């Protein structure tokens, strides 16, 4: 690799990621953002589980 | 799951244990899948 090779030839840095299910809990998990809560209004909620 | 129970309390006794009643609760979770068959102690 050179600095003045052609961008086709110029290093790259690869990561690929793959996810794996098994017969066992599934431990990682996304981020899970919330929103804004609204008190002794009718809503349908969802918290943690 | 590995659930993990603790309960601290104060004692007197030395040659049985106490009668009485107390709860454990929840400290630990562990989210792992390690298929147990025996385990040991560490003093």
């Amino acid at each position: 690799f050179q600095p003045t090779n052609g961008v086709g030839y110029q290093p790259y840095r690869v990561v690929v990621l793959s996810f794996e299910l098994l017969h066992a809990p599934a431990t990682v998990c996304g981020p899970k953002k919330s929103t804004n809560l609204v008190k002794n209004k009718c809503v349908n909620f969802n918290f943690n589980g | 799951y590995f659930k993990i129970y603790s309960k601290h309390t104060p004692i007197n006794l030395v040659r049985d244990l106490p009668q009485g009643f107390s709860a454990l609760e929840p400290l630990v979770d562990l989210p792992i899948g390690i298929n147990i068959t025996r385990f040991q102690t560490l003093l």
